[PDB]
């Protein structure tokens, strides 16, 4: 509907090389009214 | 605690309004029952 919606969660953990084997809910942190076409995306690392 | 025609945001319906004990999450606006009828609602003006 032209809202780019972000759902998220934080938990502290203790793992070395796996995605945590379990279940949790993500809350809507924002619902940005942006209306654009998207096909691809990229993520930003500190250097 | 008296029967009233409630309306929040166009939700006309008749009932006793009562103060809830429900812990709705921060983003959360209407409560629906098991029956999918609305049975709780955040007030738009004041945080209850
Ligand atoms: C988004 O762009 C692609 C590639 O140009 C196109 O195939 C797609 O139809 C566009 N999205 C919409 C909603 O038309």
């Amino acid at each position: 509907d032209g809202y780019f919606k972000i759902y998220s969660k934080h938990t502290p953990i203790n793992l070395v090389r796996d995605l945590p084997q379990g279940f949790s809910a993500l809350e809507p942190l924002v619902d940005l009214p942006i209306g654009i076409n998207i096909t691809r995306f990229q993520t930003l690392l500190a250097l | 605690n008296k029967c009233v025609n409630f309306n929040f945001n166009g939700l006309t319906g008749t009932g006793v309004l009562t103060e809830s004990n429900k812990k709705f999450l921060p983003f959360q606006q209407f409560g629906r029952d098991i029956d999918d009828t609305t049975d709780a609602v955040r007030d738009p003006q004041t945080l209850e």
